[PDB]
DNA sequence: TATAATGGGAGCTGTCACGGATGC
DNA sequence: GCATCCGTGAGTCGAG
């Protein structure tokens, strides 16, 4: 149960993946809020704060209350490397791209 | 010999006849033998009647039409490169509406082609298959909106060109749309247009819940039906004058004209039984007393809204279900194509109508026959589906002739195919074989009928069923479509039965295609055989059940191969429809009824039957095929022979005793060998060659034209210049190659003179000429010789001449003549064979007999399979094959194993127990005892535990034999093989790829025109293509003077390539190479698209490439 | 080694009257058992001519000094009612096999 | 000397004409009886070179000795035939037209 | 439509005829405008058709034989059941009409095809890539020219410089050109007799050469 | 869009 | 910057697009004649109906010709419909379409050529080779390797000369 | 060269997936 | 900031 040569060709081609997990733009701490109906991640920095709305039935790779970097997966799925370029850099990208070709 | 056959099941029907889809279709659409008034309004008949009347005053009018006889019979056509077709008259009446004159004649229209009995064509001389095609049957559809997942489109689709799709959505905003040439409106205003109004669509679509609301809009129903028609011209026609008569014309001819807008008889009743109503006609409107009513537009919007809310018995369609699906045959095509010869005509005849003296006008002056000759011609020429009928055997047309296609006019695009026209649907149960399709792009788009399987009046694949009636399998048997399928519980066809009773408790069934284990109560129809599910090349693989189906296809597939061998045997092991695909294929000749056999010759047999009649059957001799295999009956009889109706009088080509003989029944045994048969090669024996077997005749037609020049006439003659005696030895006083001559290449077959240019001697060429005093000739040799690599033996010379009887060329050329040279070929290394199961390899070695592994009595084999071709493949049945092929080589008979009514393990085990008497008690009485090599193999056979211990070695022996194992020695030393060997009887092919064909090699040759760059193809004397991989692939070894060469001085580079040819033969390194031409046409092309392109040096100066033949 | 038929140019032929065609008639040839008593002897041109009703077989050779046909049932043809067949074969000493393209006698 | 870049620029129309070696006026090919080039055609030999080697179209100049020579009766040039793959014409048009690469090729340049 | 002409061009041509019409009108008559301008402009458009339609140009009296051949042919094929002969269509078309001319004529009006017309089901082949280039000589062409030229060298030199000069002005190997006798004698300053008779003396030593060695027989085809 | 079309309007108008 | 308008019209030298007799004595042309023929006859038309003072929506419908043969010249089908000879669906092949695409020039005739001394046959295993060697048909090496063989002829006593060894070899 | 004649006719079909300029 | 329309692509050699 792999993604196969799509997936080589979504990566070599840089573009911005289907069912893609969202990825967090600074660093901060994770406080999820969920309703029985939306679902919200909120990731505080000591004087910022970003929200993430997505999906009620997203997975999280995240527990609440932890630090994570900039460009690190909230939810499950494949990264835009563009996000990725923007929030953590070129070497993060190119570890990414190589690591993600290579598993297939 | 004795044929023993297998299986327990009884097939209550035999194959219905394999070239109906093709013969039946045809003679439906013809009509040629109804009298005109009893012929039907389908077919070309309807042709007629949708394009006639003529109007516009006067009007021309269609009585009725007739088809005489063709001019020439079908082998007349096959030689003088004529069609075999039938002249097409048309009795036509031309009326003047105020005059009241009535002028009639009988118009010719040209020529028809007509289909020959076994189903093919023959345009131009060559003969020609109408590949069936595939697609959407034409009706209302309702298909899930893949953005909206609770909204579903409608899609109201006609026959192909025969009107728009048309569909209907419910758009985010609430309103119905409907999108027409690509046009979204409100369908509201059409509705209006329709003749209806508020309180009728209030009434009917208000049941379900505001649905009906996204339908009202006020500022319609505030205007007459002629104002919401107008709005509607104006909508689907921007610019176009809002006339009222020409809305009316528009809006007509776009949703209820006939002549215009078609579905099909399918389309009519498939919309009919989809939305629950009746249909007057093929239209989805009418006009009646000078307004529009409605046909099918409400019942498809209230079926849409009713699928849209979810009230129950509504569902959405599978399009590639064989109930949506259909199949437009000959018939259908050409008929086609017919209807739009017709439609040119008839717009050639209006144009004559409004010209000319208008009191003065017979049907003869106004019907140009010439727009629907070349319709015609067109479609049996040139269309993809036209295809160059496959004769390598009788198979080969048989299946040809069963093929069906999603591509071509009206079809699917190549890539433009995805996976779901390409699966085998559950509804292909069968009707579409899921085994026979090719390798490669065309994949699921290319398909084969089933066996069982007929194309009913509607064009939907329909497969006969038994009736099931309280657990009792009637003899009634009914073909259904797939629609009717899913309605019932049907059972597999191997349900045991005592009598007519089903015999189990748990019966294996199907329901809608789902497998199901149910009771006999339950049971309401059952399969007719395993059969039914194949196509007839899938039919003709024994053990079929054992085989996985990737290699199942190429063994389908390649029998389509098989070359007619002059020693052709049906194989040993057979499926019980060798017979059959002889009969059907027309190669073998019958006795029509009972009667004597008075003569019989080489060429000829005379019976006489029981009125007393003489009936003389001429043979087809050596006859070359599309392929150019030789197609030969050979007599069968002898005289004084009795004959009932229906026996075999002659056999077919690739035909031994009327059962298939597409190869030879050899004695294989399966180990490795040196490597001579690694990764699928295969070693034989020479043996082989010795008796002759894969040998096989080809015949190759040469052509010649001697035309006239503006420089004077080319003429064959015997005259041709500078040539020898020796080069003239086998040419006649004419100048054409002698009958029975040997033709190697570089041989003349034709001598030619040609008229030379407009010669201006080179100044050598004067000093020579003084040199040697010899005035240069008038003529030039153009003779026909032979290409590299080919001849034989001349058996045919045709030639024709300009001013002779019977005979007419194309203008300007005097004669023309044909050279048929035949070749008896051999088995060779490189040719290609193959078994039924998908093994193929190519003959890699050929040993001399005493090289080969032999049996302990000195019988040695035929061919040597390697095992390892085996276990990845998954193609079992070519070892139960030479198993029950042992078998039956040591008893001398042949087998019947149905596919899935298999001889089964232990019967094949007692056959080997009677074989293996055969095989040694034969021994035991001749006086020899157990030799110490079988001894030695026998101590390691134990070891492998394929023996038990202690028993004696017969006994021994006999248990290996049982496993179809034998001792076998090594031929070169004497010393056995260490294991004992798996030795029997197997059906090879020989396949139509032979190495003779494709060697081919080219030092220089031709050129093209614009590039300068070598020609491609064998025929050509061409280069082989280095394309873009095979030059990265120099790059990335870095070879740059070997790339350079490539891109230079071998292709395209003239100066280059010349130097390069003089350093060569001088002895001296080829010279630096210079720019390629090509490169020169780049920059002319990129010149003639106002782009200057510039080659600069370093210093940003300009260089010249052209060396200033540009510059001036 | 070697076959000439009358009024047969090649061996895609067929003679009238005869229902075996010259391919036929040279593979049943080909099966010819020939006995050389002299063993100075090389080369021998047995002559066959036969007419009307009839199944020749290789008994109807001409017969030859110090020449014997081994198998003398072998059929060769099957002629009928005004079927005429008129063969010269060669016949030769050698070794091993031989192909007609090698030797092209 | 070598080459060592490609250059790739815009002609302009003085640079279109300064390539034409003649004007094609008429819209003919070949003569329908002697298949030789029609006179200001679109093969005529008197603008883009002879159809033999070093012979004009009449024939009065057929040998290597009159190069670059040209003829007064026919008025084509003597050299190789070669150059009939290499010598531009031009169509001097009444109305400039647009050039549709320059104008389809979103976003278009001259838009 | 469909003569061989776009619509827009048959209206600029009938738009021709027009204006022929109006400069030829004459109100005098009584007769409206419409009656005297579709004479006109069938005519321009009749002219177009016959001038432009074919790739290879014909006089538009060659192509109403054309047409009228055509029509002929047509005539003959509607009562005859079949495509007349030229033999057939000669007859129809009265004297001076034999079945050769009946050929020529068409051979004559025979359009070409195109260079690009495909061939296969998928386009992976033109017609054109099947036409060899018949023009431009091939290398085995020009290496047995250039031995050719280093042959006679070859053979010249066994000869004096003024016998082979004169052979070569005579011949053409120098300037391209034969000289008459006259010129060589003025040349090399001596008698069109004497030129002509070492002329003759220079090609005797050369067919002496030439049936001693045999190194220029296969040079002659 | 269609040249014909275009030129057919600009007929109308006189 | 006007210069992306066109006053004169290059016209390709003329062996670029032949105009060719065929064996059979017909002829086959190249679809940029057609083109160009479109394009000098509306001109002239156009030059004409200048010089006789034509209406105005004349010469307008003459130039929007005018553009739109210039445009199937340069790159057929871009806008509007494509240019097709009369009695065929095939569009005409114009510039572009000779540079781009799998069969254009680039992809087609630049980045890969077909070439002299090359052949080709079907493959058989020789385990007798050593990993250096390949088997080669006697016949497709003499013809690849022809003019060696001829020189080596003229070098021994096989032939006199080279065209002796190549007609001996014919 | 003269009755008068005054706005056309075929699309046409089961495809993804980018980039990526125009309209809310 | 976000749907939507239009142009551009979609494997190689070989025989046709
Ligand atoms: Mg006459
Ligand atoms: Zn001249």
């Amino acid at each position: 149960i792999t993604q196969g040569l799509p997936r080589v060709i979504e990566l070599f081609e840089a573009r911005r993946p289907k069912a893609k997990a969202v990825i967090s733009e600074i660093d901060g701490v994770v406080r999820i809020e969920e309703t029985e109906e939306k679902l919200s991640v909120f990731v505080e920095s000591e004087g910022f704060s970003k929200e993430y709305k997505l999906p009620k039935e997203a997975r999280l790779l995240v527990k609440d209350g932890d630090y994570v970097e900039a460009g690190q997966p909230l939810t499950r799925g494949a990264i835009d490397p563009h996000q990725l370029l923007e929030a953590k850099g070129p070497e993060a990208v190119e570890r990414y791209l190589v690591e993600e070709i290579q598993k297939v | 010999m004795e044929i023993k056959r297998f299986g327990r099941i009884r097939e209550v029907i035999p194959l219905p006849p394999l070239t109906e889809i093709q013969v039946e279709s045809y003679r439906r659409a013809l009509q040629a033998d109804v009298p005109p008034e009893k012929r039907e309004n389908v077919g070309i008949q309807a042709a007629f009647r949708e394009t006639f009347p003529i109007e516009e005053g006067l009007v021309l009018d269609f009585l009725e039409y007739r088809l005489g006889e063709p001019p020439f019979p079908q082998d007349e056509c096959r030689e003088k490169d004529l069609t075999y077709q039938a002249p097409l008259y048309a009795r036509l009446q031309l009326i003047h509406k105020d005059t009241g004159l009535i002028k009639e004649d009988e118009v010719f229209l040209g020529h028809i082609p007509l289909m020959t009995e076994d189903g093919s064509f023959i345009i131009n001389g060559a003969d020609r298959v109408i590949v069936s095609q595939i697609h959407r049957s034409p009706g209302v559809y309702f298909t899930p909106d893949p953005a909206r997942p609770g909204r579903y489109i409608a899609s109201i689709i006609p026959l192909p060109k025969r009107g728009p799709w048309i569909d209907l959505e419910v758009e985010p905003n609430g309103v119905v749309s409907m999108k027409v040439n690509k046009r979204k409106f409100p369908l509201v205003l059409l509705l209006r247009v329709l003749g209806y109004d508020q309180e009728t669509l209030a009434r009917e679509l208000g049941a379900y819940g505001e649905l009906v609301q996204g339908l009202m809009d006020e500022s319609v129903f505030a205007m007459r039906p002629e104002e919401a028609l107008i709005r509607l011209f104006t909508l689907l026609r921007p610019g176009d004058p809002p006339k009222r008569d020409k809305a009316v014309a528009y809006v007509y001819g776009l949703i209820a004209d006939p002549r215009r807008y078609d579905l099909g008889e399918a389309g009519r009743y498939k919309a009919e039984e989809k939305l629950g109503i009746r249909l007057s006609g093929r239209t989805l409107a009418r006009f009646e007393d000078g307004e529009f009513k409605d046909e099918v537009f409400l019942p498809t919007l209230r079926y849409l809204f009713a699928l849209t809310a979810g009230v129950p018995g509504h569902e959405v369609d599978d399009i590639d279900h064989l109930g949506n699906r259909r199949i437009r045959t000959v018939g259908e095509l050409m008929t086609d194509q017919f209807r739009v010869g017709l439609a040119r005509l008839a717009r050639g005849v209006r144009e004559r109508m409004l010209m000319g003296s208008e009191d003065s006008l017979t049907p003869a002056k106004l019907v140009n026959s010439r727009p629907l000759e070349a319709a015609i011609r067109e479609f049996f020429s040139r269309s993809q589906l036209s295809q160059f009928k496959d004769e390598t055997n009788p198979l080969s047309s048989l299946r040809h002739k069963r093929r069906i296609s999603a591509l071509g006019p009206g079809g699917l695009t190549r890539e433009r195919a995805g996976f779901d026209v390409r699966d085998v649907h559950r509804t292909h149960y069968g009707r579409i074989c899921p085994v026979e399709t090719p390798e490669g792009a065309n994949i699921g788009l290319i398909t084969s009928l089933a066996a069982y399987a007929r194309v009913d009046e509607l064009g939907f694949i329909r497969t006969p069923y038994r009736r099931v009636v309280g657990g009792v399998v009637t003899d009634e048997v009914v073909y259904m479509t797939a629609t009717e399928e899913d309605r019932y519980t049907i059972a597999q066809a191997n349900t045991p039965l005592e009598g007519n009773r089903i015999a189990a408790e748990r019966v294996v069934a199907r329901r809608k295609g789902e497998p199901v284990i149910v009771s006999p109560e339950e049971v309401e129809f059952m399969d007719v055989s395993p059969k039914q599910v194949f196509s007839v090349n899938t039919n003709l693989i024994p053990f079929l059940e054992h085989d996985d189906a990737n290699r199942a296809l190429m063994g389908s597939n390649m029998q389509t191969q098989a070359v007619p061998l002059i020693r052709a045997q049906a194989p040993v092991v057979m499926t019980g429809l060798e017979e059959r695909v002889v009969r059907d294929s027309l190669a073998a000749l019958y006795a029509e009824e009972d009667g004597e056999v008075a003569k019989v010759d080489g060429n000829r047999i005379v019976v006489r039957y029981e009125d007393g009649r003489l009936v003389e059957y001429p043979l087809r001799r050596f006859y070359r095929s599309n392929q150019g295999t030789a197609l030969d009956q050979r007599p069968r009889v002898v005289v004084g022979q009795r004959v009932r109706k229906g026996d075999l009088l002659a056999d077919g080509p690739a035909s031994e005793n009327g059962f298939l003989a597409l190869g030879q029944n050899v004695l294989v045994a399966i180990m490795p060998f040196d490597g001579y048969n690694f990764e699928d090669a295969i070693v034989i024996s020479e043996e082989l060659l010795k008796r002759d077997f894969y040998t096989s005749i080809h015949i190759e037609r040469y052509e010649i034209e001697a035309r006239d020049t503006k420089l004077g006439p080319e003429r064959i003659t015997r005259d041709i210049p500078h040539l020898s005696e020796a080069a003239l030895r086998d040419l006649d006083e004419e100048g054409v190659v002698r009958i029975g001559a040997e033709v190697k290449p570089g041989d003349i077959l034709v001598g030619r003179t040609s008229f030379k240019g407009e010669s201006e001697p080179t100044p050598e060429e004067r000093l020579l000429r003084s040199i040697f005093g010899e005035k240069a000739r008038d003529v030039k040799d153009t003779s026909l010789r032979v290409p590299p690599g080919e001849g034989g033996i001349v058996v045919r010379t045709v030639r024709l001449r300009r001013g002779d009887p019977g005979v007419e060329l194309k203008p300007g050329v005097r004669e023309v003549v044909r050279v048929y040279v035949a070749q008896k070929r051999k088995l060779q290394v490189g040719d290609k064979l193959a078994n039924r199961h998908g093994n193929k390899g190519v003959v890699a070695k050929i040993l001399p007999v005493e090289d080969m592994p032999h049996l302990p009595d000195g019988t040695p084999v035929d061919v040597i399979l390697n095992p390892l071709g085996v276990p990845s493949r998954m193609n079992l049945g070519q070892i139960l094959e030479t198993h029950l092929g042992l078998a039956g080589y040591f008893l001398g008979q042949r087998y019947i194993s149905p596919i899935f009514d298999g001889a089964k393990e232990p019967e094949i085990k007692e056959l080997l127990a009677q074989a293996f008497e055969v095989y040694f008690g034969k021994r035991k009485g001749e006086g020899f005892g157990v030799d110490k090599r079988e001894v030695e193999v026998l101590r390691r056979a134990e070891k492998l535990g394929l023996v038990t211990p202690g028993k004696t070695p017969e006994e021994q022996l006999k248990e290996l034999f049982l496993q179809g194992k034998v001792v076998l020695y090594d031929g070169r030393t004497g010393e056995p093989i260490e294991g004992p060997i798996v030795v029997g009887q197997m059906f090879i092919m020989k396949l139509y790829h032979m190495v003779e064909d494709k060697m081919h090699a080219r030092s220089t040759g031709p050129y093209s025109l614009i590039t300068q760059q070598p020609l491609g193809g064998k025929a050509q004397f061409g280069g082989q293509r280095f394309g873009e991989m095979e030059v990265w692939a120099l790059e990335a070894y870095g070879a740059a003077h070997t790339l350079q060469e490539m891109l230079t001085l071998k292709s395209d580079d003239i100066e280059g390539r010349n130097a390069a040819y003089e350093a060569i033969i001088k002895g001296e390194d080829v010279p630096e190479p210079s720019v390629p031409e090509s490169f020169r046409v780049l920059v002319k092309e990129l010149q003639a698209l106002a782009l200057d392109v510039q080659t600069l040096d370093e210093k940003d100066n300009p260089v010249d490439i052209f060396e200033g033949l540009a510059s001036k | 080694t070697s076959v000439y038929i009358e009024d047969v140019l090649h061996e895609f032929s067929t003679i009238p009257g005869v229902k075996e065609d010259v391919v036929e008639i040279i593979l049943n040839l080909k099966e010819l058992v020939v006995r050389f008593l002299n063993p100075s002897l090389q080369t021998v041109t047995l002559l066959l001519k036969a007419e009307g009703p009839k199944e020749v077989k290789a008994r109807d050779f001409l017969p030859v000094a110090d020449v014997e046909i081994m198998n003398p049932d072998l059929h060769i043809a099957t002629l009928e009612e005004g079927g005429r067949l008129n063969m010269e074969v060669r016949v030769d000493r050698g070794v091993g096999y031989v192909p007609a393209e090698k030797h092209g006698i | 000397k070598e080459v060592r870049k490609v250059r790739i620029a815009l002609a302009s129309p003085e640079k279109i004409r300064s390539w034409s070696y003649g004007e094609v006026e008429k819209p003919e090919t070949i003569n329908y009886r002697t298949l030789k080039p029609e006179r200001d055609g679109l093969f005529d030999e008197r603008i883009f070179g002879p159809i033999k080697d070093y012979e004009c179209a009449c024939g009065k100049y057929k040998r290597q000795r009159f190069e670059g020579k040209v003829c007064e009766r026919c008025g084509v040039e003597v050299t190789k035939s070669i150059v009939r793959r290499y010598r531009m014409g031009h169509i001097e048009l009444a109305t400039p037209a647009a050039h549709i690469w320059f104008v389809k090729d979103v976003p278009s340049k001259i838009g | 439509t469909g003569r061989g002409l776009s619509f827009l061009d048959l209206i600029q041509e009938g738009n021709q005829g027009l204006i022929r019409a109006v400069e030829k009108f004459e109100y005098k008559r009584r007769f409206k405008f419409s009656t005297y301008a579709t004479w006109w402009i069938r005519q321009a458009i009749n002219r177009a058709i016959a001038d432009q339609a074919r790739t290879i140009r014909i006089p538009v009296h060659m192509v109403e034989t054309i047409n009228k051949l055509s029509r002929t042919a047509r005539q003959l094929q509607q009562e005859l059941g079949r495509e007349p002969t030229y033999e057939e269509i000669a007859e129809a078309m009265g004297p001076g009409w034999d079945a050769k001319r009946v050929e020529e004529t068409l051979k004559i009006a025979q359009e070409p095809v195109s260079l690009e017309t495909p061939i296969g089901d998928e386009k992976d082949s033109f017609y054109g890539d099947f036409i060899p280039d018949e023009h431009l000589p091939s290398p085995v062409d020009a290496a047995t020219q250039s031995l050719l030229s280093e042959e006679l060298e070859k053979a010249l030199s066994k000869l004096s410089e003024r016998e082979a000069m004169v052979l070569k002005l005579r011949k053409g190997l120098i300037d391209g050109r034969e000289h008459t006798l006259e010129e060589v004698g003025a040349f090399f300053g001596v008698t069109r007799e004497r030129i002509r008779q070492i002329e003759n003396k220079a090609l005797r030593k050369l067919k002496y050469h030439e049936s001693r060695t045999r190194k220029l027989r296969d040079f002659l085809d | 869009s269609d040249p014909v079309r275009q030129y057919l309007h600009e007929i109308g108008q006189v | 910057p006007e210069w992306m308008i066109l006053e004169a019209v290059p016209v390709l030298p003329p062996d670029l697009r032949p105009m060719v007799q065929v064996d059979g004595g017909r002829f086959a042309t190249s679809d940029l004649n057609d083109l160009y023929r479109r394009l000098i006859n509306r001109n002239n038309r156009l030059k004409k109906l200048l010089a006789q003072g034509a209406p105005e929506i004349i010469i307008r419908n003459e130039k929007r010709m005018l553009q739109e043969a210039v445009d199937a010249l340069l790159d057929n089908g871009r806008r509007g419909a494509p240019v097709t000879n009369p009695g065929s669906d095939r569009p005409l092949r114009s510039l572009t379409d000779i540079l781009s695409g799998k069969q254009g020039r680039f992809r087609q005739n630049l980045l890969g050529k077909r070439v002299d001394y090359s052949g080709r046959s079907v493959i058989v295993v020789g385990p007798q080779l050593k990993l250096h060697q390949c088997g080669l048909p006697k016949r497709m090496a003499l013809e690849l390797f022809k003019p060696f063989l001829l020189k080596k002829m003229e070098e021994k006593g096989i032939a006199p000369n080279v065209k002796a060894a190549r007609r001996m070899l014919e």
